[PDB]
C-alpha cells in the first residue's frame, strides 16, 4: 500500500502542473481575440460615416 | 509569455523551507544512533 500511496502522490505533482499550463494556453488565446475585436470595432465606426 | 514561462521554473519559497528542517534534523539523529553502534561492541572485554 505505501508504494501504490507514492504512485499517486507522484502522478498528482506532473498533474497539477499540466493543469497550470492548460491555463496559460487558454490565456493567450483570449489576449489574441481581444485585440481583434477592437480592430473590428474600430472599422465599423469607420463605416457608419 | 512571461508570465507562462514562470510556472515551470520558479522555487516556491514555502515548501523549501520545510524540506530544510526535516534534513536538518535527520542528519543529528543519525549521527547521534552513529556513535552508539560505534560504541556497542565494548562490553566484550569484561569476559576476559
Amino acid at each position: 500500500i505505501s508504494e501504490r500511496f507514492g504512485t499517486q502522490i507522484r502522478g498528482t505533482d506532473v498533474a497539477i502542473r499540466n493543469a497550470n499550463d492548460g491555463i496559460s494556453l487558454a490565456q493567450v488565446a483570449e489576449g489574441s481575440l481581444t485585440e481583434i475585436g477592437n480592430n473590428l470595432q474600430r472599422v465599423r465606426e469607420l463605416s457608419v460615416q | 509569455l512571461s508570465a507562462s514561462r514562470s510556472r515551470i521554473k520558479d522555487t516556491d519559497f514555502a515548501k523549501e523551507t520545510a524540506e530544510l528542517t526535516r534534513t536538518q534534523i535527520l542528519q543529528q539523529a543519525g549521527t547521534a544512533m552513529l556513535a552508539q553502534a560505534n560504541q556497542v561492541p565494548q562490553g566484550v572485554l569484561s569476559l576476559l
